[PDB]
């Protein structure tokens, strides 16, 4: 005899326990869906530096139900959390990952370093410094083309042409403002439309059919 | 676009991109100064080299840009610093002998072995040895030996490349649109873009000359005072009208007369103000010394220290096993990164600098905000002024009470105040005139105006006429004393820590405004004002940004170094050293040696 759960555990320790993470400029999303989400196992994580629960309530997101639910991750230096939130313009915000000034939601972060800054570092994180335009809310762009001062033809890397992207460089001696900090940002939403995921206790409110 | 918004997005992949390169070349030069081994002077060299090349394409692709098109005055003070040529106005021939001289005269500087006459193999070094001698033996022949030998054994060899230095130096400063090298030092003070906050290059040389003339009285009897007093240490060797001898006075050079304490001690039976017997016989250790600094910043309001701080500075000597380069450095590593190398003892003289090089990294940590070129203090004195506004209020009896270095029942006195003020005096005023020769010959032999065959002749000209220290042993023109210092033979500008001293008060004198005081100027311990460091935070914060003149102004009220503050603070003993040397002569005359 066994317990069963029609809709297993939302796949929440697969984004945040997971051994690569990528570059803010392309940062990853993700869809959970067809499960059951315990945010309780996010509270019990002491490690998190920050639990920023804009919008919704921070101990009783567990206590909802919802529609569309997103998951965006990226490492920035611990200086520039500050950037992943609503209505902040900075490099980051502005040219590589931006949250609605409407956005409700929660952005977690905790501090690396252990893993994301190893002696001899096997992996390389980079940031877009340069960019015409700031970014439209939930934008990305990878563009690997080059950026001009005046009018420049940018065909090689030159005086006044500069290579959009640069790179960051982590190590142990770095401060912590620059010292890696792996950010995850989930985008709760509500949607007219039949819901997806809800919560533990809440299997028949509104994520079931 | 703008040709001004084309250069700040210039210099917004300058500074990006830079930050890695000199936090490379910093690391290296932290590994070398901290572990002395030929596999890391090539590391840092070559960490150097491409800092330097780095510098060098970057500053040609600034050429381009013209400062006059910018208006926002923040912008055009980060391109000008890099526009500038520096050494690369000198060929490869020059800027490779410039160098390899520079780094020479550094390694004879710090390789300085005297070996005892008698037993050669035998051998005492400046660093850990013969400073010792030259700062607690009452020997004449022992501090004459350590005296002549190191200037003689050591300053001879300096001598020839150290003329060289001067031609292949001033050739570079007379290249890039400067008189000589000593006016490369001198434009730090200058300021030439806003109406009643300018400076200029001889605008300094007058000031200090201003400023020093009323420095003079204060330091005869300061030099009264000791001169009386050295000669019953002494017996049979200063005369009570010559001058000093210089192998007499604190140090090896005469830079700072605190040693000299013990000897001139006012009032013995009131309890010390040197806290180096207390900290000893309580077990002070050196981590005790800067977490004991650390809440003094804290108190005041500013940060702790970072956590790299202290896992990664070097606060002792490491040990026989590896060297190091043990002369007290602050490191704003850049990233971050804060970190303080001393050869921590324990003694008074390293609890004050420890409170001064934290205070050097508490304007570091400030400055880090603004952009990387920006990244520097108002002028070379506000950095080391701010270091001794702590050391000044940690120094007083009532801190020193406070921590624990001093009996819980002490009373203040008359008589304990001029013990303190004349230990201050001995360290803040005795250094001044010493500060004022050194540079004024610098400065003029960058100017030429003393041959190369009356270098050893003024020097000492001056050294009796300014400073009134005498020879001990009469010198050629083969030695060469003024390099014998380290500021000197490692290429710093040090005018620096004269207008230090004329700031530290200024500053003092306001932060104890803030800080409700109630008596003079000393006794002002910011201890626990909040106030007080707020007061500093917003300068700090500045860095370079603002002008040094607007800068001062705001915090202290003046745009110019303002000697009336140290007279202040200095007066009670300026009233009790005159009735001090009423049947003492004040004054030195310029014509006894004891050689002759
Ligand atoms: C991550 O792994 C650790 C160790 O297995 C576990 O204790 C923790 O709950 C995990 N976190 C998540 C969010 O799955
Ligand atoms: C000193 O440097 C050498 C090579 O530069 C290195 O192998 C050694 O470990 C260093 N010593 C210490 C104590 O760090
Ligand atoms: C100069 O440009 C910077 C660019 O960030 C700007 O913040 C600053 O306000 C400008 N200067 C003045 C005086 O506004
Ligand atoms: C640097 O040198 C170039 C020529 O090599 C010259 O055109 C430029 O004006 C110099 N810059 C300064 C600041 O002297
Ligand atoms: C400074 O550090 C000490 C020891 O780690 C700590 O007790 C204190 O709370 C810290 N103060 C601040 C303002 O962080
Ligand atoms: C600062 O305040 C603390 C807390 O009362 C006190 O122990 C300390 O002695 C004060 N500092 C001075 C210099 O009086
Ligand atoms: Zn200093």
């Amino acid at each position: 005899v066994r317990f069963p759960n029609i809709t297993n555990l939302c796949p929440f320790g697969e984004v945040f326990n997971a051994t690569t993470f990528a570059s803010v400029y392309a940062w990853n999303r993700r869809r959970i869906s067809n499960c059951v989400a315990d945010y309780s196992v996010l509270y019990n994580t002491t490690s998190f530096s920050t639990f920023k629960c804009y919008g919704v309530s921070p101990t009783k997101l567990n206590d909802l139900c919802f529609t569309n639910v997103y998951a965006d991750s990226f490492v920035v230096r611990g200086d520039e959390v500050r950037q992943i939130a609503p209505g902040q313009t900075g490099k980051i915000a502005d040219y590589n990952y931006k949250l609605p000034d409407d956005f409700m939601g929660c952005v977690i972060a905790w501090n690396s370093i252990s893993l994301d800054a190893k002696v001899g570092g096997n992996y390389n994180y980079y940031y877009r410094l340069f960019r015409k335009s700031v970014l439209k809310p939930f934008e990305r762009d990878i563009s690997t083309q080059l950026y001009q001062a005046g009018d420049k033809p940018c065909s090689v890397e030159g005086p006044d042409c500069y290579y959009p992207l640069q790179s960051y460089y982590f190590q142990s001696t770095n401060g912590v403002g620059y010292q890696p900090y792996r950010v995850v940002v989930l985008s709760f939403e509500l949607l007219n439309a039949p819901a997806t995921v809800c919560g533990p206790k809440k299997s028949t409110h509104l994520v079931v059919n | 676009s703008t040709i001004e918004e084309q250069a700040k997005t210039f210099l917004d992949k300058f500074n990006h991109e830079a930050e890695d390169l000199f936090y490379q070349s910093s690391l290296a030069s932290w590994n070398y100064n901290t572990n002395i081994t030929e596999e890391n002077v090539q590391n840092m060299n070559n960490a150097g080299d491409k800092w330097s090349a780095f510098l060098k394409e970057q500053s040609t692709l600034a050429q381009m840009y013209p400062l006059q098109e910018i208006q926002n005055l923040t912008v055009k003070l980060q391109l000008q610093a890099l526009q500038q040529n520096g050494s690369s106005v000198l060929s490869e021939d020059k800027s490779k002998r410039l160098n390899t001289i520079l780094n020479t005269m550094s390694t004879i500087y710090s390789t300085g072995k005297v070996c005892n006459p008698d037993n050669p193999q035998e051998c005492l070094l400046l660093e850990p040895g013969l400073n010792e001698i030259m700062a607690n033996s009452l020997d004449y022949n022992e501090r004459l030996w350590a005296w002549e030998s190191w200037r003689s054994e050591v300053g001879k060899q300096l001598r020839p490349l150290y003329e060289e230095y001067v031609v292949l130096k001033n050739e570079m400063a007379r290249a890039n649109h400067y008189e000589d090298y000593g006016d490369y030092w001198r434009g730090d003070y200058e300021v030439n873009g806003v109406d009643g906050y300018d400076y200029s290059r001889g605008q300094l040389i007058e000031d200090v000359e201003h400023t020093f003339e009323e420095i003079k009285p204060l330091y005869e009897h300061l030099h009264a005072y000791v001169r009386a007093k050295l000669m019953n240490a002494y017996p049979s060797y200063i005369s009570p009208i010559g001058c000093l001898p210089a192998h007499l006075l604190g140090d090896m050079w005469g830079r700072f007369w605190t040693n000299l304490y013990s000897l001139t001690v006012p009032f013995g039976q009131k309890p010390n103000i040197d806290v180096t017997d207390a900290m000893v016989d309580q077990a002070w250790d050196a981590q005790r010394i800067f977490k004991e600094a650390e809440k003094f910043f804290v108190s005041v309001g500013l940060p702790n220290m970072t956590q790299g701080f202290w896992e990664n500075s070097m606060l002792t000597d490491p040990g026989n096993v590896q060297k190091a380069v043990c002369h007290p450095t602050a490191w704003d590593l850049g990233k971050g990164d804060f970190r303080i190398l001393m050869c921590t003892k324990v003694t008074m003289d390293d609890f004050l600098t420890a409170h001064h090089e934290m205070g050097h990294i508490q304007y570091d940590m400030a400055y880090a905000a603004q952009p990387f070129l920006l990244r520097n203090g108002a002028n070379e004195g506000f950095h080391e002024a701010v270091g001794e506004i702590m050391s000044l209020s940690a120094a007083t009896p009532k801190h020193l009470k406070s921590i624990g270095l001093l009996s819980p029942d002490f009373q203040e006195d008359n008589e304990t105040e001029i013990n303190f003020l004349l230990k201050q005096a001995l360290t803040i005023v005795g250094t001044l005139p010493f500060t004022y020769m050194l540079e004024k010959w610098r400065w003029m032999v960058f100017k030429g105006e003393i041959p190369k065959d009356q270098w050893m002749k003024k020097w000492w000209e001056m050294k009796r006429e300014i400073v009134g220290v005498v020879e001990p042993v009469p010198h050629d023109e083969t030695y060469c004393d003024p390099a014998s210092l380290f500021h000197v033979s490692n290429d710093y500008s040090f005018i620096r820590y004269y207008t230090r001293t004329l700031y530290q008060f200024q500053f003092q004198e306001a932060l104890c405004q803030a800080a409700k005081h109630e008596g003079p100027l000393h006794k002002c311990d910011i201890s626990n004002s909040t106030e007080a460091g707020q007061k500093l935070f917003n300068m700090l914060r500045l860095g370079k940004s603002e002008p040094w003149t607007l800068a001062l102004e705001n915090v202290v009220g003046a745009k110019n170094m303002n000697v009336r503050p140290l007279l202040n603070y200095f007066e009670p003993l300026f009233t009790w050293l005159k009735d001090q040397n009423k049947n003492s002569f004040v004054g030195w005359s310029t014509d006894w040696s004891p050689y002759a």
